[PDB]
């Protein structure tokens, strides 16, 4: 029972923490792309404003 | 981004309003002055008799 508990919790935590790490990387990437796209829109619409 | 577009369109709309009101203004001054000359040409009692 102890061995099954540790194996099952390791198997679940691996597939859960890989997803969590990937989601963290995607969140940081998404906010950086949000900054870059914000600059892109704020300059495109500013020039098109003129 | 949007606020600058909204502000820019706002001042354009203000001046476009001046375009619209001037169009209504002068086209009515001529409409009224022409009516002024039209009814003055006939006469006060004459237009009443015609109507």
């Amino acid at each position: 029972a102890m061995s099954m508990a540790v194996e099952s919790t390791g198997n679940a935590k691996a597939e859960a923490e890989s997803r969590a790490e990937a989601a963290r990387i995607e969140g940081e990437g998404s906010v950086l792309q949000a900054k870059l796209k914000a600059q892109a829109l704020a300059i495109e619409t500013e020039a098109e404003l003129e | 981004r949007v606020k600058k577009v909204r502000e820019m369109e706002l001042i354009y709309a203000r001046a476009q309003l001046e375009l619209e009101v001037s169009k209504a203004q002068q086209l009515a001054n001529v409409e009224a002055k022409k009516f002024k000359e039209m009814t003055e040409a006939l006469g006060p009692g004459t237009i009443r008799d015609l109507a």
